[PDB]
């Protein structure tokens, strides 16, 4: 029912930047916590970054050492996630992850059957 | 039944509306508290975009079963708490007679330590000067009973109820419910046996407030088992 539009990866040298983006169409009234998972090259999706809804929430994984950031979109279920200081252990593809469910807290948001909606990702190389 | 105990105590609430009658657009948000214990709300709602185009007590149903008591011997037939956190849908067609329709699409869902509504509302057919669009309604809200029969096949519920808006003449614009809800989550829900939920609101303003609003007080009950 539910779609997502995912851009934005691409190519750095160690050092630079990316924004990645992620929009999800569906009924105007549903509200969706939205995470960044990645997946390196033979290992799993780990957790990179979520925030819920209304911006409210956001947090970070360890590999993040407050070097990427959410920031809400102009439009309702919309964000970007921008990639700091980027270094060569951060190449892998990039999975937006949206949860439709309602939550009473965020201790599960690592997990990825915390989701219920999932992109095709796209590719972050440095 | 565990999410029964999400609603010991006192929850906060956020109703948010985006609406569309005959064309005028217009948005609602409320805030505040729900007691199921006591089956009690309080809330205070806000037209966002000016001068509401619709009388505030067409809105009262569109605008959270779950805080209804449900007393203890029917705690099984509550499938609004079952479906908690993960929340539910509910859609509705309210029909007003020989006017217009509302037709509604909500999410009642936990976001954190809140409730949150929100809900699309689109209306038609309504006459430039009837009841609705002609703001011929009183403020006030009579006392209902809401029937509410299982959609197994949904794995959800239905219900069918009539409410009854006092005009300024002294007739009575009725409006016609037809709701069915639906679990967001795939986890157990509690499918209940055909019981009513019986309900009393009052309405009220706030003096200190400019804005076109509404101050609600509700107090719900279920009942009809055993």
């Amino acid at each position: 029912q539910v779609q997502l539009q995912e851009s934005g990866g691409g190519s750095v040298q160690a050092g630079g930047s990316l924004r990645l983006s992620c929009a999800a169409s569906g009924p105007t009234y549903s509200s969706y916590f939205m995470a960044w998972f990645r997946q390196a090259p033979g290992m799993e999706r780990e957790g990179v970054a979520a925030s819920s809804y209304d911006g409210s929430t956001t947090l970070y994984a360890d590999s993040v050492k407050g070097r990427f950031t959410i920031s809400q979109g102009n439009a309702k279920n919309t964000k970007f996630l921008l990639l700091n200081n980027l270094e060569p252990e951060d190449t892998a593809i990039y999975y937006c992850a949206l949860r439709r469910r309602g939550w009473s807290n965020t201790s599960g948001w690592k997990q990825p059957g915390w989701y219920d909606y999932w992109g095709q990702g796209t590719q972050v190389t440095v | 039944s565990k999410g029964e105990e999400l609603f010991t105590g006192v929850v906060p609430i956020l109703v948010e509306l985006d609406g569309d009658v005959n064309g005028h657009k217009f948005s609602v948000r409320g805030e505040g508290e729900g007691d199921a214990t006591n089956g009690k709300l309080t809330l205070k709602f806000i037209c966002t975009t000016g001068k509401l185009p619709v009388p505030w007590p067409t809105l009262v149903t569109t605008l959270v079963q779950c805080f209804s008591r449900y007393p203890d011997h029917m705690k099984r037939h509550d499938f609004f708490k079952s479906a908690m956190p993960e929340g539910y849908v509910q859609e509705r067609t309210i029909s007003f007679k020989d006017d217009g329709t509302y037709k509604t699409r909500a999410e009642v869902k936990f976001e954190g330590d809140t409730l949150v509504n929100r809900i699309e509302l689109k209306g038609i057919d309504f006459k430039e000067d009837g009841n609705i669009l002609g703001h011929k309604l009183e403020y006030n809200f009579n006392s209902h009973n809401v029937y509410i029969t299982a959609d197994k096949q949904k794995n959800g519920i239905k219900a069918n109820f009539k409410i009854r808006h006092n005009v300024e003449d002294g007739s009575v614009q009725l409006a016609d419910h037809y709701q069915q809800n639906t679990p967001i989550g795939d986890g157990p829900v509690l499918l209940p046996d055909n019981h009513y939920l019986s309900t009393q609101s009052v309405l009220s303003k706030d003096p200190n407030e400019k804005r076109d609003h509404m101050v609600l007080l509700e107090f719900v009950t279920a009942a009809g088992i055993t």
